[PDB]
């Protein structure tokens, strides 16, 4: 008769009607994944359709219920994820033209087009292209070239429709009495309610900032490194006080820096740990790789997997008989069944994104014991984390001797050790600065901190003042270089990568003083340690119940996001590159633009 | 989807040992009289399972 008993039961009400549905549009989407044919398509669409139809429905019920008089702290979080409006309070017109600009953005980043000068043809799409010319290739000209080419044909042309997107979703966050759109994505990590575990919503940007502030070093000195690398492939073209350029970082964005391994190897003659052709001698195949993943997460706690992910997971590509994307997926059905769409070759690479994936599902398998509306991880980077301290933890070289993989006479040198430091080192840090700017520049953007204009010149200023990043070629007040990027052009955040990348260390920290372990949390392997997996599996098994510090606490102990595991884990590796840049020049500084 | 399972969700109140019940009124969480149709707070009793 009350109002609490009222919501438990349009909220179980809820919870048994949807899981059905979102039972179905998870098959549809399976079979569409897994079999790329003109019905497949349709029934996911319906799906999709059914699927919104439904939650929009079931969104107006939902908001009559209020939030000031309950007790209940999970039926307040349930309510306040069920009862979000999001594009729901605005108008007609005004929807269709964002969902239009939105659409129309997404499709002109997904077909693309190159269209080389004085040549008629050689206009391709996302396929194969200036990625290997801009990732394995040590050619100036066309470097430069092909920057300039995807930042101005891709740029400029979408910048009326970024402003208008930009505006209309500030619009979409003041009307749903909230703050601006920065704000209503910041909100992902607010906690409120609960007394001592509170997170303000405005501490997150305190925190990433005291964050970077010891980032800042070990950043300078890997950009000091890689500068001196590069210096010697490049003769009069990077000096030595100024910073490096754009189209020089291996990447079309310059978010990752895994492409220069090959040039800023310290020891070039000591083979890498590639233990991808031992595999390939004796019977090895992806069943195998997935019983090994499976004997490794069993050793530490984690239960085993389900009697419908071994015949209903397609772990083998089935050839040209049908289409099938090889992206791996991990799949969330809710009923009982999980599998994983992935063609696993017998590569390395493949062989940690298999355990990633099973860290994925075992994570789901940890969180279904809760309601539709909890079932998911903490936050944005949770549930990635958990695969991804897996898959760094099984990239050891103790590990795959004890497989079988490793030869046991394999001694451990430490060149091997230090090449595979800068390799993290430039496949982790590389892109945390660029993601700390850019969400930085999308905050204040959103915020209202920016005018309308001088926005690629404070884009700057600020990718050569906190990042070691110019341009080579200046770029006037109408172009839109921001805009060149996935997650910008389709409504999509990045801090959670950040985050990720501050709760990984910490998570290997903790799993690794759990189980008594000596020496450096390099070498530190997650294995035959039974405290360390129950104290993950209790962890896990909060997901949307608890806020995130409360989890935190029980797998680290500490109430916010700290940094120091990072430094510990790259000591040894900070240590020598200070010892290598003795006789060179720390930093950079600006006023260096190769104009 | 096998819809011919189903199942009762909504009571108002327990049910004795070995009790057998066939009503299928629906079921009122609020003060509002429900007339024969669904509101507010007026669902279904019987929930299909799959």
């Amino acid at each position: 008769s009350t109002i609490e008993e009222q919501a438990k039961t349009f909220l179980d009400k809820f919870n048994h009607e949807a899981e059905d549905l979102f039972y179905q549009s998870s098959l549809a989407s399976w079979n569409y994944n897994t079999n790329i044919t003109e019905e497949n398509v349709q029934n996911m669409n319906n799906a999709g359709d059914k699927w919104s139809a439904f939650l929009k429905e079931q969104s107006t019920l939902a908001q009559m219920y209020p939030l000031q008089e309950i007790q209940n702290l999970t039926v307040k979080l349930q309510l306040q994820a069920l009862q979000q409006n999001g594009s729901s309070v605005l108008s007609e017109d005004k929807s269709k033209r964002l969902n239009t600009i939105l659409n129309t953005m997404s499709t002109i980043y997904s077909t693309g087009k190159v269209c080389n000068p004085d040549n008629p043809q050689e206009c391709l799409l996302l396929e194969p292209g200036l990625n290997e010319i801009m990732a394995n290739s040590l050619d100036y000209n066309e470097r430069l070239w092909a920057w300039e080419s995807w930042r101005s044909e891709v740029g400029k042309q979408l910048r009326p429709l970024y402003e208008e997107y930009v505006v209309l979703k500030n619009e979409m966050a003041r009307a749903n009495h909230y703050e601006d759109y920065g704000d209503y994505w910041r909100g992902d990590y607010e906690v409120n309610g609960v007394d001592g575990y509170d997170y303000s919503r405005g501490q997150l940007i305190e925190d990433v900032e005291h964050t970077f502030e010891e980032i800042k070093p070990l950043y300078e000195h890997l950009h000091a490194y890689v500068r001196a690398k590069l210096m010697n492939a490049y003769p009069s073209y990077i000096s030595p006080i100024g910073c490096l350029p754009a189209h020089l970082l291996g990447d079309m964005w310059g978010r990752f820096w895994t492409n220069l391994y090959s040039l800023t190897v310290p020891f070039g003659q000591k083979p890498n740990i590639d233990v991808t052709d031992a595999m390939v001698d004796q019977a090895w195949d992806a069943q195998r790789i997935f019983k090994e993943a499976e004997k490794f997460f069993v050793s530490v706690g984690l239960p085993n997997m389900t009697q419908g992910f071994w015949e209903n997971s397609m772990l083998t590509d089935p050839g040209n008989v049908q289409k099938a994307v090889c992206h791996p997926t991990a799949w969330d059905l809710g009923k009982g069944d999980f599998r994983i769409l992935m063609c696993t070759k017998v590569t390395m690479d493949d062989f940690l994104t298999a355990h990633h994936e099973m860290g994925h599902i075992q994570y789901d398998m940890a969180y279904a014991a809760q309601p539709f509306l909890l079932r998911n991880g903490a936050n944005e980077g949770f549930h990635e984390a958990v695969g991804e301290i897996m898959s760094l933890s099984a990239a050891t070289p103790k590990h795959l001797k004890s497989i079988g993989l490793l030869s046991p006479d394999f001694q451990e040198d430490n060149e091997t050790e230090i090449n595979f430091l800068l390799k993290q080192a430039l496949t982790i840090v590389g892109t945390l600065p660029f993601t700390y700017m850019l969400e930085k520049w999308r905050w204040m953007v959103f915020k209202g901190e920016i005018p309308k204009d001088q926005w690629m010149k404070k884009w700057w200023e600020m990718k050569r003042e906190i990042v070691g990043v110019v341009e080579p070629v200046p770029h006037d007040e109408t172009y839109c270089d921001p805009a060149s990027l996935f997650h910008v052009s389709n409504d999509y955040s990045f801090i959670r990568y950040y985050t990720r990348t501050l709760y990984q260390f910490q998570f290997q920290e903790a799993l690794c003083q759990a189980a008594k372990h000596e020496g450096p949390l390099h070498k530190c392997d997650i294995s035959n340690s039974t405290e360390a997996g129950q104290k993950l599996f209790n962890m896990l098994r909060l997901g949307k119940s608890e806020p995130w510090t409360l989890a935190l606490e029980n797998v680290v102990g500490a109430k916010n996001m700290n940094v120091r595991p990072l430094l510990n884990y790259f000591e040894p590796l900070f240590t020598w590159l200070k010892d290598q840049n003795k006789n060179s020049f720390v930093g950079w500084s600006t006023d260096w633009s190769p104009y | 989807g096998n819809y011919n399972y189903l199942y009762r969700l909504f009571r108002k109140s327990n049910l004795k040992p070995f009790e057998r019940d066939i009503s299928t009124e629906i079921y009122q969480a609020g003060s509002t009289p429900c007339n024969g149709v669904e509101g507010f707070n007026c669902y279904f009793p019987l929930q299909s399972y799959g």
